Parts: C-alpha cells; structure tokens; sequence
C-alpha cells in the first residue's frame, strides 16, 4: 503493497524534529 | 475635513461606551461571588477542612459530591423545585459525567512484567476506553459517543477532553440523587482507569434575569494525584424584557452601521487612492479594528440566533438544559470586544496635536520606535534566556517555574517585588542565589538604564531640531 499509510493517530509532539529544522531556518534566514 | 472624522470618532467612542455600559450590567459579580463561596469554600462535611479546591484524593472527590454538593444544590421550600438561595432556581436536573483510558493501552518493560500487571497510560482519544464495565445495566456503564451527548472539547488543564464518555442525569430531589451517588460509589465507578470528571448544571434567578452555568472539572493525570478548575459563566438569553434593552438593541443596529461606513470608506480610499497605504500604522489600526469588530458582529450574530437548546428545554424541565457552547461563545464574544475596545481607545492618539507640546512628544516617540524596536531584540533574548535556565533548574521542584509561561510571568512578577524567595531558596542552594542576584543587578542595574538612554537622547535631539529650524528662518 500500500505504502502510504495515514500519520498522525496520536497527539504528542516530538521536539528534536522541530528543534533541527527550526536551526536549519535560522541559519539561512542569517546567512 | 479633519472636524469631520473626528466628530464621527467621538459618536462612535460614545456608541461604544454605552455598549459596554449596558453589557457590563448591575453587579453581577455578587451573584458569582455567592455561587463561587457556596460550592467552593465550604467544607466537605462538617468535620473536615477540606474543600473542593483543596481536593487531593479520590475518596475526598467522592466525599464532596455525597456532601456539599448536595448541600448546596437542593434547598428546601408534591416534588417541589429547589431554589438555591431562594432566589435562584435550579434549572432541570445536574450532570455527571467521567472519561477513561484503556487496561494496556501502555508497555511494560519485559523485565519487569512479574511485579507489574497493569498499566494504564495517559489520556489521549486514541487510547479511550469504550467497552461496559461492571453492572452494565445503564448509561453510566456503557459508552455514549460524542455526537449521541451533544459534547465538545474543553481544553482542561492536563490535556483536552472530549465531549464523551460515562453519564448520568442526577434528580430534582436530595434522596434519590444521595441513592444515585451511593450506588455509584458502591459498585466502584472511578477506579485507576479514570482520567477526567464532569459535574454540570444552571440556575436562572428570575428577580435580574440572568442565567448561570456552572461547571465543575476534577482530572486525575496518570501519575496520580487530583486537579481540580471550576467556571461560573453568566448569560443573558431573554435580551427583550424591558424599555432598555430595546436601548440596546438599539445601539447595536448603529454600531452596525458605524462599521458599514467604515469599512466602505477603508475600501473607497485602498481602491486606487495611495496603493501602498501601509506606511502609516494608522491604517493598520483601522484595518485590525474593523476586522475585530466584523468578527465580533458574526460571532454575535450566529450565537443570539440560535437559541433552540433554550427552546428545547422548555418543552419539558425534567431534562439537562445544555449551555455549554453558548457560555463558550459568550467568553469569546467578550475577549474580542474587550480587546476592540481597548484598541478603539489608543485610536485617539490620532487627533491630539492641537499645540507645540503634543507633536513634539508625538515626533519623539515615533523617531524612538525604532531602535527601542532594536534594543528590545537584546532585551527579550536575554529575558528568554533567562527563561530557560529557570525552567530547566526550577521547573521540577518550584511550582512557579513549572512551564514556560509561568517561567516568563514569575520573571515578570519579580521586577514589580512580587518574590517569594522562601521555596526559590532551598530549590538549589547554588545556582538559585546566583539566578536571583544576577537577573535584579542586570536587569535593574544595565538594561532598564538604556532604555532611558535612547529615549533621552532621541527626545533631545528631537528638540534641539525643532528648535535650531525655528527662530532661524
Ligand atoms: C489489565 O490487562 C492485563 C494484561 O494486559 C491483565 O493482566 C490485567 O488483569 C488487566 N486488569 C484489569 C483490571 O483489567
Ligand atoms: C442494573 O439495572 C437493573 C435495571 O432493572 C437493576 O435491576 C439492577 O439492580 C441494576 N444493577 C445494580 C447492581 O443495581
Ligand atoms: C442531544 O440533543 C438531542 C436533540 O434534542 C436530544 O434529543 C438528545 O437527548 C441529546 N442527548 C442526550 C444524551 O440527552
Ligand atoms: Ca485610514
């Protein structure tokens, strides 16, 4: 096979994702 | 003409003014004041200290409810009504109502499956339970979903709780609602699976008609202990009883107009007139109280005009009058008119420049925005990085730096002198002395000082300008 099965079954959040991506913004928004 | 808009500012300041008179009514905070002090402060028996907003167990939850609750629900005069102070009607019958989790729904490490047989995890939809339990007979023992309850959402304060789960309608008499609760507490109802509790009802009180809806929830988080929150909401749903509610209504309808001519002179001037128009910030002061005031109109407009749960009741009054939603959309309609409110009011800056005094203070703070604007980048970065370091050291022992936000406004409460130092002290012997001086030396000491440099310097110069081009040409 199906291959996309649906995300999101749950309510908690996971903080290293956000916290990577948000450096990764950051940095270009100064570079 | 400049007379000309601010003569139609100051109608729509008075039109303002008179709304917010009239929605502010005769003291209503006595009426809430005398339920809050009724179901709240007294004790759970006359033998204990111990108040709902104390509660710190299970047995005292259910020593509250077959108790002061009942005490003060049912007041004495063929199956006669219950007026609560003998002037507040009890409206229908009370509610009560729990939401649970699932036996394993949680993972218990495989080394440690031989002391542990149970564990159930937090609450979330995806891990509710569903199925009867005990003496599946009625519905406090057999799910009901939300669209069959007529439920939403409530955001407590662990999590957000659906509008689902186990119920029941309580009577209009003291003993066969003490036998409900007795059998409910017999043949055991909140048990270790139980997250969340609802108790709801309304009364009326004819004498200033005003309704009142009355919610009581107590959680119960997975690491154990009791949480409880109350809210007392009044209403108005009768609105045309008298000569000055029709004022009102009134008022409303040139309120109404008021925005109408606002909005079409807004988009009669951004049309062709000035296409960037954005370099003014009066504009976006004008944009933002439009569009508050149209949403306040629509939130308004589609909460007075369905009223059919009122309706509904009516019909028959042995049944759970539901207020919910319409005590949630009148807390709604009244943070957006206050903040409407508040902003309509700065608007006033616009028209007071009637001598030399007031533009030169004008000009002042508009040439200081801007590095003020500067400066506060720094400020708020170390403020925030102060933030954290309390919320990591303090944030597990201190209740006051328990979450961010509290972390932010204990920080804030500090500049005003508003410590107790007597729990910060003994959280860390080190490290908590250090934060406390550190924090008041730099931020008394170094950066409330450099704002009154760049405001000094700004106005200074800002009069020296005005001062060297006068008396010179
Ligand atoms: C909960 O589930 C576990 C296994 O998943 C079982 O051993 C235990 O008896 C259950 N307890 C209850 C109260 O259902
Ligand atoms: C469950 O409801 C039925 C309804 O008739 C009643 O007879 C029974 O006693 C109830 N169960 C308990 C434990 O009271
Ligand atoms: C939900 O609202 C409908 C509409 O009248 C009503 O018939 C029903 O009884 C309500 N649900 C409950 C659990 O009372
Ligand atoms: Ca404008």
């Amino acid at each position: 096979h199906v291959r996309f099965v649906f995300p999101e079954p749950t309510a908690d959040v996971n903080y290293i994702v956000m916290l990577t991506c948000a450096v990764c913004l950051v940095t270009y928004m100064v570079m | 003409s400049v007379l000309r808009e601010l003569v139609t500012y100051l109608l729509f300041l008075i039109v303002l003014c008179i709304l917010t008179y009239g929605m502010m009514s005769s003291n209503v905070y006595y009426y809430t004041r005398m339920m809050s002090q009724l179901f709240l402060d007294t004790p759970v028996s006359k033998t204990e200290k111990t108040n709902f907003k104390t509660l710190s167990s299970m047995e005292d939850f259910w020593k509250f409810t077959e108790g002061s609750l009942l005490d003060g629900l049912y007041w004495k005069m063929a199956d006669n009504r219950s007026f609560i102070f003998y002037e507040n009607l009890l409206l229908g019958v009370p509610r009560i109502r729990q939401l649970r989790v699932r036996n394993g729904s949680c993972s218990i490490p495989q080394d440690l499956r031989d002391e542990i047989k149970e564990c159930y995890d937090v609450y979330s939809v995806s891990s509710e339970d569903r199925a009867p339990f005990g003496p599946r007979n009625g519905t406090a023992w057999i799910y009901t979903s939300e669209k069959d309850l007529n439920g939403s959402s409530h955001w407590g304060i662990i999590a957000t709780y659906s509008g689902a789960g186990y119920y029941l309608d309580l009577s209009r008499t003291r003993e066969e609602t003490a036998a409900q609760v007795a059998s409910l507490k017999k043949n055991v109802w909140l048990d270790r699976g139980t997250r969340a509790t609802f108790i709801d009802f309304s009364v009326y009180n004819a004498n200033i008609n005003l309704f009142c809806v009355v919610r009581l929830l107590v959680e119960f988080p997975a690491t154990g202990g009791v949480i409880p929150s109350w809210q007392f909401q009044p209403l108005k749903l009768i609105r045309y009883v008298t000569t000055f509610d029709f004022f009102l209504a009134a008022c409303e309808i040139i309120f109404c107009f008021f925005i109408f001519y606002y909005v079409v002179e807004e988009i009669l001037e951004i049309r062709i007139h000035k296409l960037h128009y954005f370099r003014s910030f009066w504009n976006c002061l004008d944009v933002v109280i439009v569009v508050l005031s149209v949403v306040a109109i629509g939130i308004n407009i589609y909460r007075t005009s369905n009223v059919e749960v009122l309706l509904q009741f009516l019909e028959d009054q042995n049944t759970f009058p539901n207020f919910e939603h319409l005590a949630y959309w009148q807390i709604q309609f009244n943070n957006i008119a206050a903040v409407t409110v508040f902003f309509v009011w700065i608007k006033l800056f616009k028209f007071i420049n009637f001598n030399r005094t007031m533009s030169q203070l004008s000009t002042t703070m508009s040439r200081c925005a801007k590095d003020l604007f500067g400066f506060a980048i720094m400020f708020f970065i170390i403020f925030l990085a102060y933030a954290q370091l309390a919320y990591l050291v303090f944030g597990t022992q201190v209740d006051d730096f328990s979450t961010f936000q509290e972390c932010i406004f204990t920080q804030f409460r500090i500049i005003l002198g508003d410590i107790n130092f007597a729990e910060i002290e003994e959280a860390n012997r080190v490290l908590g002395p250090i934060y406390f001086t550190t924090f008041v030396f730099f931020m008394f000491f170094i950066l409330l000082n450099m704002f009154l440099a760049i405001i000094n310097d700004t106005y200074s110069e800002v009069k020296s300008d005005l001062a060297q081009q006068k008396a010179e040409m």
